[PDB]
RNA sequence: GGGGCCUUAGCUCAGGGGAGAGCGCCUGCUCGCAGGAGGUCAGCGGUUCGAUCCCGCUAGGCUCCACCA
RNA sequence: UGGUGGCGAUAGCGAAGAGGUCACACCCGUUCCCAUACCGAACACGGAAGUUAAGCUCUUCAGCGCCGAUGGUAGUCGGGGGUUUCCCCCUGUGAGAGUAGGACGCCGCCAA
RNA sequence: GGGGCGGUCGCCUCCUAAAAGGUAACGGAGGCGCCCAAAGGUUCCCUCAGAAUGGUUGGAAAUCAUUCGCAGAGUGUAAAGGCACAAGGGAGCUUGACUGCGAGACCUACAAGUCGAGCAGGGACGAAAGUCGGGCUUAGUGAUCCGGUGGUUCCGCAUGGA
RNA sequence: AGUCUUGGAGGUAGAGCACUGAUUGGACUAGGGGUUACCGAAUUCAGUCAAACUCCGAAUGCCAAUGACU
């Protein structure tokens, strides 16, 4: 499970998602990807689910790289508490995906084995996806 | 193998220090003193406008000694700055070190004009 | 039941910055930037107060200036 | 000083034909020398400081200076500011006569001494020499020392390479290891 | 700890000035020389028993 | 050189053992050195 | 769940400058003696040249609250 | 050439050469004025035995640093629309990055 | 975000704060209720962290030396804004950590708070120019009433005193 | 007062990685472990991200000035 060995504040403001992705847009590393094609929170757990989900269509057969990192703590207040009081506690990690975002990329399989392997993946995000390749 | 910066180097870095504060106007011009190895030099500048109004030196013909580059020779030369300086019309002046220790041959400049009319 | 925070402080905001236009007109003593440390520079006939307030030293029109490569000043030049 | 003019008679020309340098301004000298001695154990005796003081002047022929600890480290327990050891820079006629002490009396009388190092170079033509014993010195009387301590002396030269630099304390006389 | 005093001019004897010290680092009685208003000088003054 | 705190430094007379003398800048006027470079085991190579 | 107080050797306890008593245990001894063993100073990161000591969190335990409908 | 100013490193760093008689240096003295938490290193005061090696001055270079458009794009004032954590359209405005390119100094005053 | 209980109450710094200023919440982070007789003033001089290479003790880390080195240090202390013609480091002499003030500004409901050239008195340092009315800047504080102490060409209940 | 024109203060949007944090893969390894890529910090190449990061930096808004038109 992806989460910083150390952050500067445990607690950040949401932030807002307007814009495409600044960077990542291509396939830099592997040869194929999964591009995000809407703005979401994707947290470490569903990176994880991700990940293993493609890892393991594979078969040890080639390369992963996570592209996204889950640097950004969110809080939730206790289960039944009134509002105010103070910010609630560190629950999570997340990170911020916006569109054109390539969240992973497969290397070393075919065209054929990285579709399947990036579909996998694709149902355990809550975002639509794109099949991505290097240009 | 030392390295060391040249002495004229450590100098300017002096005579920065002291053209923070003084300066030369039109009514009270900067009195500069470069001394070099051999010899020494005035000149009465003006900042404002970037204009040295008079100037003397050891380089000059009145100025007749084989030992140039000594307080004698400073003395001589303040004289003639501040004499060339009163026919010009300059009486307060703001007398610049040039980054030197007001010693020796760039106070006896200094004590010479100060006799030979200029006010600082 | 519910816990509480630690933090809801703050200082009073001590308006800083600019208090005279570029172009204007200012008499003597007329307070043109407040700051902490040199934000900007006293330039002409410009004083820097023990705070780092810059203030006009003359009547004229107050004029901020380009200080070199990264640096500002003010200054302020006679009417004439 | 006997070492002032062999370097201008016999070793700057010698070094000049071997380097074949283009001016005489080229060639390399002993610029200063600085002997160093570490006074860790000031810590415990402030006396420590004033005992190796005298003896680094007796040695030395010149006063030298209290060095300061620069910062706190509690491995030493030093804090920052304390008098850690002494310093001394030798140039023009004192650094030559203390070379020529230092390499005709002092080096010999190092207890099974096979030399000093070749490869205590800097890689600038800086020589550093360890010595273990202050001992070594004649200046330094037996009785009076409470305990033995060893000093660094560094020949600063204007040679930009080891071999330049080796080149000149060899023709001085430095008695380098086989 | 740190203390307020009370500097009386040694001449005329009038308590022209207050300032503060540390009574540790400065045990005894602190002499500066100030203008006296009254004098019209610069006289010593010394803090007040 | 300061006044009062330097050591007076004279031309010193050093007398080895095995006859060499030789003038060196020292503190004392007279050292007297058991071994000098000249008769010193490892200079004389025996 | 909210405040508060604790957590040092096997056990009980000393304490910004580098962790000690006494007991247990161990040694050899003529049932008291000599000497030894025993420490992530509860866990963590950071303030510091130094942290058992300050500082903020985190377990575990003890104490007190958790009320009006 | 030396001194001394102004101008955002377009002035810098680095590399490679060239040049000194005078001038500027390095340099050679420490007796004195003065000097170093120790040292004539530096700062001073004195000298001119010789050196352009370094500083300094002049040339060549775009390797680094710096300056830097145009176009496009992000954002966005104002006006609209939608499927409204956001998105789109229109008149206007318009970066940062990237890049063409620029640039190995430009303008004084005084003395020799 | 009912009240109780818990927490908080004034001041400083930052973020939220939407590129002037200002701007809320039991929003997010920290400091203060001092310290310094130099850690103030001035004059003169200076440059830092860390690394590489070499060194008897001595080691990764004491002390040298060399080269590299926009600051990767330091700035009494929180943070921000500043600072290497230094505001950082060193040394000499000092007490301007002055008295009377103050054109004019800032801030501001008021009360307060802030900056200030310049003038006079008498000084400190400096050859002079000049700088100095505490500290790189911004916290380190509390109205009135009442009472104490020192000073005083003021008043003093018929007058002189008190 | 509006608008145009002109000048200015300021660090948001965006962007960027020059600093501070966070952070992905490769190259190459101090060094510490099983002579070894056995694993590796820095370094180096590329790549992400930030209310309390900034080498940068708008639109607007703001403060003025000079005329003009209103
Ligand atoms: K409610
Ligand atoms: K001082
Ligand atoms: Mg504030
Ligand atoms: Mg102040
Ligand atoms: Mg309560
Ligand atoms: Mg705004
Ligand atoms: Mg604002
Ligand atoms: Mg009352
Ligand atoms: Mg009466
Ligand atoms: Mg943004
Ligand atoms: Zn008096
Ligand atoms: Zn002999």
């Amino acid at each position: 499970m992806l989460l910083p060995k150390r952050v500067k504040y445990r607690r950040e403001h949401r932030g807002k998602m307007r814009g495409r992705a600044k960077g990542g847009t291509e396939v830099h590393f592997g040869e194929f990807g999964i591009q995000a094609l809407e703005a979401s929170w994707i947290t470490n757990r569903q990176i994880e689910a991700a990940r293993i989900a493609m890892t393991r269509y594979m078969k040890r057969g080639g390369k992963v790289w996570i592209k996204i990192f889950p640097s950004k703590p969110y809080t939730a207040k206790p289960l039944e508490v009134r509002m105010g009081s103070g910010k609630g506690a560190p629950e999570g990690w997340v990170a911020v995906v916006k569109p054109g975002k390539v969240l992973f990329e497969i290397s070393g399989v075919s065209e054929e084995v990285a579709r399947e392997a990036l579909r996998l993946a694709s149902h355990k995000l809550p975002i639509k996806t794109k099949f991505v390749k290097r240009e | 193998m030392i390295t060391k910066t040249s002495k004229n180097a450590a100098r300017l870095k002096r005579h920065a220090r002291v053209r923070a504060k003084l300066s030369g106007t039109a009514e009270r011009p900067r009195l500069n003193v470069f001394r070099s190895n051999k010899h020494i030099y005035a000149q009465i500048i003006d900042d404002v406008n970037g204009v040295t109004l008079a100037s003397a030196s050891t380089l000059d013909k009145d100025l007749n000694v084989e030992s140039t580059g000594d307080t004698s020779a400073a003395t001589k030369v303040g004289e003639l700055v501040a004499k060339r300086a009163a026919e010009k019309g300059i009486s307060d002046v703001v007398f610049d070190r040039g980054g030197y220790l007001y010693h020796g041959r760039v106070k006896a400049l200094a004590d010479a004009a100060r006799e030979a009319g200029l006010k600082f | 039941g519910v816990g509480s925070t630690k933090n809801g402080r703050d200082s009073e905001a001590k308006r800083l910055g600019a208090k005279r236009a570029d172009g204007q007109f200012v008499t003597g003593g007329s307070i043109l930037y407040r700051q902490r440390g040199t934000k900007i520079y006293p330039g002409e006939n410009v004083g820097r107060g023990g705070d780092d307030t810059l203030f006009a030293k003359i009547d004229g029109t107050v004029k901020f200036e380009r200080f070199g490569r990264d640096r500002k000043k003010v200054s302020v030049y006679p009417v004439a | 000083n006997r070492l002032k003019e062999k370097y201008n008679k016999e070793i700057a020309p010698a070094l000049m034909t071997k380097f074949n340098y283009d001016s005489v301004m080229q060639v390399p000298k002993i610029e200063k020398i600085v002997i160093n001695m570490g006074v860790g154990d000031a810590v415990q005796n402030a006396k420590a400081i004033d005992s190796a003081v005298e003896e680094l002047t007796f040695i030395a022929g010149q006063k030298p200076v209290v060095t300061r600890a620069k910062k706190s480290i509690a491995g030493f327990r030093l804090r920052e500011g304390m008098p850690i050891g002494a310093k001394v820079t030798l140039r023009g006629e004192r650094m030559y006569d203390f070379l020529d002490k230092l390499i005709s009396v002092s080096l010999p009388r190092v207890r099974d001494f096979r030399g000093v190092s070749k490869k205590s170079f800097d890689g600038r033509g800086n020589y550093t020499l360890g010595i273990k014993e202050q001992l070594i010195f004649p200046e330094i009387d037996y009785d009076k020392v409470t305990k033995v301590r060893g000093m660094d002396i560094v020949i600063v030269t204007t040679a930009n390479t080891d071999e330049e630099a080796r080149e000149l304390l060899t023709q001085v006389g430095m008695p380098f290891q086989k | 700890m740190r203390v307020n005093i009370t500097l009386a001019c040694t001449e005329c004897g009038e308590r022209n000035y207050i300032s503060k010290k540390n009574k540790r680092n400065n045990p005894d009685r602190v002499e500066f020389k100030k203008y006296c208003p009254r004098d019209k000088k610069s006289t010593l003054h010394r803090e007040t028993k | 050189m300061k006044a009062g705190i330097h050591p007076n430094f004279k031309k010193a007379t050093v007398k080895c053992a095995c006859g060499n003398e030789f003038e060196t800048g020292s503190v004392k006027e007279e050292v007297r050195v058991e071994i000098c470079s000249e008769c010193h085991p490892f200079y004389t190579g025996r």
